[PDB]
């Protein structure tokens, strides 16, 4: 029953490795290795797979797509489900050439999701962009129309957010285990903030002494690469954020030194 | 000769080719084989009674064949050759017909257009289905197993051998090249390797056509395109394109 579930989920990672240490370009890999990476490495849905399964039958076919192959005879009708697939192809066939970061999945779908956006302050929208399987890759290429009517973003400092954000994903090469290693290497000292989670910028508000305050910071678009990166991105800013009364001088001046302090060091 | 055997001996020959259906009636009207020759073409018909167009054509041809005494090698092939034949070339769908008319290799070799239409035999491409199929056969001197011969699959690294190829051959060529869902469309179609290979008129479109891929989709007929150019081979590949440049028009 669910003995030939495993058989045949080994076979399809067997096709994988079979060709990646055969050391075959893409444009050479057959038809079930090409539905094999589709699945494992892509991390592409089951219904999104068995339209690529019936009208795509070869790498050699796979790497020359078109976006109207893609939108009429795959059937695709997501811009953003096309953009996926296209950029997918255009990085495996680099990584596969004669010619001397890699995604296998690392950032995926789900981690951008689930994680990610969260940890960016923003988990508001992780829903859409779960419906529109925005990985890492496509991150880059989203414009301002994708953002605002495909992924209901209609906040612009929530898309300052997200670019800086992604900024941070790019200096750090798009290297997930670097990124994760580095957050939890400072969580209760105070030095690398370009990384710091939504979180670590919440639990710090309340270490300065303001407790009542740093929960309102929680879908905010608050993180710490604006924090490190963003120019406009002062205490003054932050406190805006927070919902201070501009009556409450002394939390204020509190923040102002603060702030200088996590910036200095 | 023929005409020196005595009436027991004409008689089993003549049931032999699956005509002793008119035996019990024109058993009286035969004391010799050269009463056999001795009749023309109406004779046989009123006395014999055989009244199937095929059957008078049938006799008529296995009549003159033993005249010339040369020992043809179509000739050599009975019907029931012919009907298995069926089986090989894609055309299941008539075995009842032409089983019932008793075609051996001299009919296949003789045969004309009405004839294959009266076996409702209609379509244009089953014509040419059968036009090539015989073919093969001349260019195996009608040996019995040249296509009831299947060789290994690597064997193919010579286009001749696709020549060859049965129907059932062609399925299982598109199960290695990924079309499993559409090769048993080919059932009852005609398509053999002797069409594919040697038919200038028979390509790609025609193939993808039997199949059921539908002309908008471009990324299927393009996989199917790359190999089918690879099964044929470079002469025949350019025998095609070339016939391209002279359309098949219907009217002169």
């Amino acid at each position: 029953t669910q003995a030939e579930k495993d058989r045949r989920l080994k076979k399809k990672h067997e096709l994988l490795e079979e060709a990646r240490r055969k050391g075959l370009p893409f444009a050479q890999w057959d038809g079930p290795t090409v539905v094999a990476w589709l699945e494992l490495w892509l991390g592409m849905p089951a219904w999104y797979v068995a339209a690529c399964r019936a009208n795509v039958k070869s790498g050699a076919i796979m790497s020359a797509l078109s976006d109207t192959e893609i939108q009429r005879e795959i059937g695709i009708s997501n811009p953003l489900h096309r953009l996926k697939l296209r950029l997918a192809i255009q990085e495996m066939v680099s990584l596969t050439s004669p010619s001397a970061t890699l995604a296998y999945g690392d950032m995926n779908h789900e981690w951008i999701g689930n994680e990610w956006l969260p940890s960016l302050g923003l988990p508001q929208y992780r829903s859409y962009f779960m419906e529109c399987l925005v990985d890492a890759r496509m991150l880059d290429h989203l414009t301002k129309k994708d953002l605002r009517v495909h992924l209901k973003m209609v906040d612009s400092f929530h898309r300052t957010s997200l670019q800086y954000g992604i900024m941070c994903l790019k200096r750090l090469n798009y290297d997930r285990k670097e990124l994760e290693r580095r957050r939890e290497a400072s969580q209760h000292e105070i030095k690398d903030v370009l990384v710091w989670s939504n979180d670590r910028v919440i639990r710090w508000i309340q270490a300065i002494g303001l407790r009542e305050y740093a929960n309102n910071i929680l879908e905010s678009g608050v993180h710490g690469s604006l924090i490190a990166l963003d120019e406009n991105f002062d205490y003054s800013s932050l406190a805006l954020l927070l919902q201070i009364p501009t009556q409450n001088t002394q939390a204020r001046q509190i923040l102002e030194r603060e702030y200088n302090n996590l910036l200095a060091l | 000769p023929f005409a020196k055997w005595t009436k027991e001996q004409v008689c089993s020959w003549l049931a032999e080719q699956g005509l002793g259906s008119y035996l019990s009636s024109g058993k009286h009207w035969i004391i010799s084989g050269q009463t056999l020759l001795q009749a023309s073409q109406q004779d046989l018909e009123k006395e014999l009674g055989i009244k199937h167009s095929l059957h008078r054509k049938k006799l008529q041809l296995a009549l003159q064949a033993l005249g010339s005494e040369e020992e043809t090698n179509y000739g050599k092939l009975d019907f029931n050759w012919v009907t298995r034949w069926l089986d090989d070339i894609g055309l299941p769908q008539y075995k009842t017909q032409f089983d019932e008319g008793r075609v051996d290799g001299r009919m296949l070799h003789y045969m004309t257009v009405d004839d294959l239409l009266s076996l409702k035999v209609v379509s244009v491409l089953h014509h040419l289905s059968i036009k090539r199929a015989i073919q093969v056969l001349r260019i195996n001197n009608f040996e019995p197993n040249c296509l009831r011969r299947r060789p290994s699959d690597e064997n193919s690294i010579t286009p001749s051998e696709v020549q060859q190829w049965t129907n059932h051959r062609v399925m299982e060529w598109l199960r290695s090249v990924d079309l499993a869902e559409y090769a048993p469309n080919l059932r009852g179609s005609g398509v053999h390797g002797g069409l594919m290979v040697l038919e200038p008129r028979f390509n790609v479109e025609t193939m993808a056509q039997l199949l059921n891929i539908p002309p908008n989709k471009t990324l299927l007929r393009r996989h199917l395109a790359t190999h089918f150019n690879l099964l044929i081979g470079a002469e025949a590949q350019h025998q095609k394109r070339d016939a391209m440049e002279l359309p098949d028009y219907v009217l002169l």
